[PDB]
């Protein structure tokens, strides 16, 4: 492709944080606080300063790991994905069927 | 030296200061002490820490 990241003159960075996008983060005790951005982040909300577990649409604090939210190349990452195990699933199928084929056959 | 070191009079070496304000806030914790130098004294913030 030839494309030699990175253009750009770089930001010189945020400081005050959050920048980073479905870092997940965790809280204290807390665990799960929303990647920055997404709807739980824009509404004002209160509860969440000293308590765990989840009080959002994404929760638990088990797991994580930079949620794969939305639609990104991530999104064609997880389309992709996801489309490779219907593909994977269609194959078993046919296998299956093949094989009783067979089997009759011999009886 | 004999003189012009050391006072006579009593006075402690080392003093300790108690917060006259404290807010333990979830994530953070700030008290404000109000730190007193005694006259004809000189203090070495050097000296100082928080126990």
């Amino acid at each position: 492709e030839g494309r030699i990241y990175v253009p750009y003159v770089t930001a010189r960075l945020p400081k005050w944080s959050g920048s980073v996008q479905d870092k997940t983060g965790s809280n204290m005790l807390g665990g799960v606080v929303l990647p920055p951005n997404s709807q739980a982040h824009r509404t004002e909300t209160v509860g969440t300063e000293a308590t765990r577990d989840n009080l959002h649409a994404e929760g638990a604090r088990r797991p994580e790991d930079q949620t794969p939210y939305m639609i990104l190349v991530e999104d064609s990452l997880g389309g992709l994905k996801r489309r490779m195990d219907l593909l994977e699933e269609s194959n078993q199928q046919l296998l299956a069927t093949l094989n009783r084929l067979r089997t009759g056959l011999a009886a | 030296p004999t003189h012009d070191v050391t006072t006579e009079r009593s006075q402690r070496l080392q003093l300790r200061f108690v917060p006259v304000d404290r807010e333990d806030t979830q994530y953070s914790y700030k008290t404000r002490f109000q730190l007193a130098v005694g006259d004809n004294r000189v203090l070495d913030m050097a000296s100082t820490y928080f126990d």
